[PDB]
């Protein structure tokens, strides 16, 4: 009954959910770490507070993992095609939203750490600013759950 | 910058359009069309073959040509203050031409293999002829691109050796060993292309 | 009967901690923090368990097993 | 009680000038106090106790110097007990000597 | 060695022996939760449960022997943490 | 040298007016220690040739004072992490006593492997047991010093992570076969009925239908041990762990606004207790009360026979906020639910203008009356 | 991975949930720290 | 009956609504974060005013989410190809309008913040400029509801 | 039954699992090795510690290998198309997630070596950030194992 290619869009969903989320988290980590490394030269103490963007990059890859697992556990040969496009939509919607989140987490997670080195009072601001980056990945996850479970 | 961006735009647009088409013919169930089978069968084996032969020469010649001027430019520029360079360091050019030699060798060998089928039906053309046209393309592509990369590397390292000589003559003899490791890549391209060629027959 | 008894046990356990805590706790600044620790512990620990058991009630689907496991679960339990 | 932020007060002190050194020492041993700054003009030479702080800074440098010289000789610093402050009189000059 | 490696060897010794003896028990009681963990083969869907029981005993010995090796890592590490 | 440097540094905070014989200074202190500083001033005079006891008057026209809370081994870290986001206003509600459990609780929900809970517990215990030694050791291992300063809080969250790992029934991908099961032995799949499907199950994967008589019924432990080995386990586990996190988050949010009302009562402000808590709690409660009711309701109202064509929780939530139930695709859960959905959102939305505008208008009227 | 890194991950995630998603209902976090000026800082 | 591929364009709708809105919200946040961080050192008191462009970039991601949810909740296997193209339209409309709003909000929410510390009177001007940015996301939402509901 | 072409995707999965992981581990190595060399001149003693990023890049090459081997050992002359797609997805999902971790370890490794040379206290914090890079490869492995075995 169902088309042979039907599962292809499902598995590309699951892959995309991870890949783009990993790219996001990678960029987020890479930028933040570069800033942290540079700042630590005159700031041996801020290091442990400064890692916070890196962790916020990490959760994006986990949001990808949630969806990627959810899709993967709901694949089968007999899949109804409509379920596969739902799963594709989910995997992109978390995957690329996590990519976008990772870009914001990266730029914030550089600049905010540098600013905090220049002025410790920025820390709270950087926390708030970084939340409004990481929440993108969460919105990606919300719709990706609605889609995958529809 | 700009002239690269114009080309990059065409490159990205090409792949974007293939993704659109790949989805389109899949989702509309038209994916019975664009079966790679008819493309790889209705194409003439002679097309694949002659591209192969011409690649084997021309890519080797490109690798060698870059090879030549990259070292030569340094021979000349160091040579102003160190005229001794020219006679001995020219061996890099000889190895760049050896990459061209590897081209012409493999190309002439490939060029003996092709003969007419007197046929146009894929079944009358038969597996041997297709397999030959592909294998010949593969061989000519293999040697061609391997030599392309080999010659550029030899030119680069040989330039370095020439500029080392300009400061101390003894450095040339020592450093020259890397031109062998460069040149060997072109020979490896030849070896593979021989083996890819080794089973072919046409007509 | 048999499901409700576990609920009553765990409900009573965390509730009785919150009830008995103020009687056991001493005077002075530590008092209110220690009592609040018992109170918040009872609330959170009861709720987390309560959800888990209520979610375990009335399963809409059962476990899926591999061919090899299906044969061996005949004898090994 | 720790369910809310603790109660505090501000007070104004008739700080006697010859008591003040000992008053600060007792208040610092107590520790449960925070001074308001009544001297917005405070700077290295504009402050009320220029010499006493500059003496303490040089005495810290001389202490660091002799400590490094004993450490360079590979000799342990003795490191035992606790000690009171110097009283209000200038007996710090014997420490300088 | 150094004291850091000896402290790690103490922790892995204790944790290892605990988990490996518990595994040795779960294998020797032939527990059903271990079906995906035991290295069974097609020949174990023939003759009867004695075939899998022989494997469960051998794997129970693997964990017992590994626990013995972690007791030796313990005794070594309790010397090294004092010696370094 | 340290004591002298500190004394003379502090003395530079004093002032001398043109008519003034003494020094003048001001201090903040805890109200409990206004006596302690007076004893220190009396002693400070007596430790000198001076007779005047250097006493004080309490100030009345005060600015907002520096904020304080007392700490001990169990509370130091919890206060520091509160201070790390920012220092409270004077007399403000302290989050820290609620944080003492709440932070460890959410961490344990996160970190809920039974074996990791033990290993972290053990690490924190070895720091507490060695405390008298560690306090004298090298300061240079700053990593160990930081976690050592968290040792008691790390222990508490370690204990809760054991507790969560127990309910999740997993240590290191292993579960307690000590327990009974809601799963049933292979003979129960072969009651004449289902035996044919068990013969297919004697070549390929099969799903237990959880049908009555075959099924082992309601379960008194944590999660059934079989879900460690079952190929579909992650689906089951995800249905749980999502729904859990929602309810827990909702409850902590409702506690946060309750802490807001308590803080507003501690400041004794009639506007804040009215225009803060009332609209906020009603807004949240009208959405969330229904949602939690639906979550618990499905587990009571639905069972194995109803599983085929069962409704979605998330859809019945989405179609509350959007009203958008299409008379189809999902079964409605109870009589009048459509009217309830409409009512609850309308009641919540009717709260917003009070916060948005009516509080601001009263503040504007107060500025116009203060003339 | 787990005992170190995912521990620190979980620690910080939950800490963050406290700092805003809980505390922002009721806690202003604006003020001056009371500093005990003391010989304890030697 | 309706063509079985038709749900593909519908999920591309929900995804685009989320993804492009997240890309907008990311770039709005990233530029604003650089701005706030670079600014903070000279005038640290300005952070609690200067976060506001980030909130607006957050609002763009919310506009995407509102559409992406409404699309996802409306999908079905049998979906008429007409409705599926409406949903693609709605998804691109909000999503790319959000991306546009995020480009504005980013450039303004950088430069305006870096101006504001040099001259505090700019702050009200930066708010007024940003209203005319954030509204693009709202126009995207308006069209996206008008499409996806009809 | 199955299409003779159909093993192509699973094979592209096996290839991709290695290739993109290798591109990652290579870039991570290459960047870190440049950093180590440019650091060593000042601080030779740091080499034996500052090598760690290269080791973690090596881990990514292993995550590739695992999946590549697993797919390859799972191939068969008449493979079910659904299984071939699962293998493709596994292959990309580790392969590109390893690329993403390779980027991250690369950038962090290079910058973090310079940081360590200029402030040795950084090294203990850098390891955390490097784990937060390297784990993206592991999340890609988790999904890839799930897909291949599903």
């Amino acid at each position: 009954n169902n088309p042979e290619y039907s599962s292809f869009f499902g598995v590309m969903g699951a892959s995309s959910a991870m890949v783009f989320s990993a790219m996001g988290a990678a960029y987020g980590t890479a930028k933040s770490g570069t800033g942290i490394a540079a700042m630590s030269v005159m700031r041996p103490e801020l290091i442990m507070k400064s890692i916070i963007p890196v962790v916020m990059a990490g959760i994006i890859a986990i949001y990808g993992l949630v969806v990627a697992v959810l899709i993967a556990n709901s694949l089968t040969d007999g899949i109804t095609l409509y379920r596969s496009f739902l799963q594709l939509g989910a995997g992109l919607s978390v995957g690329l939203s996590g990519l976008a989140a990772g870009f914001a987490i990266g730029i914030v997670g550089d600049a905010g750490v540098r600013g905090t080195a220049q002025q410790p009072r920025l820390f709270v601001g950087m926390i708030l600013i970084l939340i409004f980056a990481e929440v993108l990945g969460l919105y990606g996850l919300i719709v990706a759950l609605i889609l995958s479970t529809k | 910058t700009g002239l690269e961006l114009l080309y990059l735009g065409i490159f990205v647009a090409f792949w974007a359009c293939m993704i659109v088409v790949g989805i389109c013919y899949t989702i509309f169930d038209l994916g019975f069309r664009f079966d790679v089978a008819w493309f790889l069968t209705e194409t003439s084996p002679f097309m694949w073959s002659n591209l192969g032969i011409g690649l084997a020469i021309s890519l080797s010649v490109v690798g060698a040509a870059w090879g030549i001027y990259i070292t030569g430019s340094s021979i000349i520029g160091g040579g102003v203050k160190a005229p001794r360079i020219k006679t001995k360091n020219l061996v890099s050019i000889i190895f760049c031409e050896a990459v061209a030699i590897y081209g012409i060798i493999m190309a002439i060998v490939i060029s003996n293999m092709a003969e007419p089928f007197s046929a146009t039906d894929p079944k009358a053309i038969g597996h041997r002829n297709y397999h030959a046209g592909y294998s010949m393309f593969g061989a000519g592509l293999t040697v061609g691109l391997s030599n392309l990369f080999c010659g550029v590397c030899v030119g680069i390292v040989g330039s370095g050796a020439a500029l080392a000589d300009a400061q101390n003559p003894s450095l040339f003899v020592k450093i020259l060993i890397v031109e062998i490791f460069g040149s060997a890549i072109g020979l490896f391209g030849v070896i593979v292309a021989i083996l890819q060629t080794s089973r072919v027959k046409m007509g | 009967h048999s499901f409700a008894l576990p609920v009553i046990i765990f409900t009573t356990f965390w509730g009785l901690i919150g009830i008995a805590g103020p009687w056991f706790v001493p005077k002075g600044p530590n008092r209110g923090v220690i009592i609040t620790m018992l109170v918040a512990t009872a609330v959170c620990c009861y709720l987390f368990w309560l959800i888990a058991i209520l979610a375990q009630l009335n399963p809409l689907f059962g476990p899926q097993l591999k061919n090899e496991t299906i044969w061996y679960v005949r004898f090994l339990w | 009680e720790l369910f809310r932020s603790e109660e505090m007060t501000l007070a104004q002190l008739f700080l006697q000038s010859e008591a003040a050194y000992c008053c600060v020492s007792e208040l610092e041993e107590l520790g449960k106090v925070q001074f308001r700054d009544l001297n917005p003009d405070v700077n290295v030479f504009q402050r009320k106790f220029v010499n006493e702080v500059r003496r303490c800074e040089e005495m810290d440098r001389k202490l660091r110097f002799v400590e490094k010289e004993i450490r360079k000789a590979n000799i342990p610093i003795m490191d035992t007990g606790e000690n009171p402050e110097v009283p209000f009189p200038r007996d710090m000059i014997d420490l300088e000597a | 060695c150094g004291p850091k490696l000896a402290a790690c060897g103490i922790v892995l010794s204790a944790w290892g022996v605990i988990m490996l003896i518990m595994l040795g028990i779960f294998f020797n009681v032939h527990s059903a939760v271990l079906i995906e963990d035991v290295p069974f083969t097609e020949k174990d869907f023939e003759n009867g449960p004695q075939n899998i029981y022989n494997l469960y005993e051998q794997v129970s010995y693997n964990c017992f022997i590994a626990a013995g090796l972690y007791l030796l890592l313990g005794g070594f590490s309790f010397c090294q943490v004092r010696l370094n | 040298v340290r004591k002298m440097k500190a004394i003379y540094h502090t003395l530079n905070l004093c002032n001398i007016d043109v008519t003034q014989k003494c020094l003048i200074a001001e201090v903040w202190c805890p109200v409990t220690d206004l006596d302690s500083i007076q004893f220190a001033l009396r002693r400070g005079t007596e430790h000198s040739g001076s007779t005047v006891p250097s006493i004080l008057n309490r100030m009345q026209t005060n600015q907002t004072p520096p904020t304080y809370n007392k700490t001990n081994k169990f509370t130091h870290g919890f206060q520091n992490i509160v201070d790390a986001y920012g220092i409270g206003t004077y007399r403000e509600i302290n989050p820290a006593p609620y944080t003492v459990i709440t932070f460890p609780f959410l961490f344990a929900v996160m970190f809920g492997d039974f074996g990791h809970g033990i290993l972290m517990t053990l690490f924190a215990v070895w720091m507490v047991l060695r405390e008298s030694r560690i306090l004298s050791q090298k300061n240079e291992n700053e990593m160990f010093s930081m976690v050592f300063s968290g040792r008691y809080i790390i222990l508490l969250m370690g204990l809760f992570s054991i507790y969560t790992g127990l309910i999740y029934n997993d240590c290191f991908s292993k579960s307690l076969n000590i327990f009974g099961s809601s799963w049933s032995v292979r003979p129960m799949f072969t009651i004449g009925n289902w035996t044919e499907e068990t013969l297919l199950g004697s070549s390929v994967l099969q799903l237990n239908p959880a049908i009555p008589g075959v099924f082992g019924g309601p379960y008194p432990f944590g999660i059934d041990p079989i879900w460690n080995i079952a190929t579909n386990k992650l689906t089951f586990l995800n249905s749980f762990k999502m729904k859990m996190s929602v309810i827990l988050g909702i409850i902590h949010m409702l506690f946060g606004v309750s802490l807001s009302l308590f803080n507003h009562i501690y400041f004794k402000k009639p506007l804040n207790i009215y225009f803060g808590f009332i609209p906020e709690i009603i807004f949240m409660s009208s959405l969330f009360g229904y949602l939690v009711i639906l979550i618990f309701y499905k587990w009571t109202a639905y069972d194995a026979h109803s599983s085929r064509n069962a409704p979605s929780l998330l859809i019945h939530f989405i179609n509350m906020f959007l009203f958008s139930y299409p008379e189809s695709g999902n079964a409605m859960l109870y009589s009048g639910q459509k009217g309830i959905q409409c009512f609850l959102i309308v009641v919540a939305m009717l709260c917003v203008p009070w916060m948005l505008l009516f509080k601001p208008l009263i503040l504007r009227h107060q500025y116009l009356r203060k003339k | 991975i787990l005992l170190i890194m995912e521990g620190l991950s979980a620690f910080l995630h939950a800490l963050r949930l406290h700092w805003v998603e809980f505390q922002n209902k009721f806690y202003t976090g604006t003020g001056f720290k009371f500093l005990p000026f003391s010989f304890e800082h030697i």
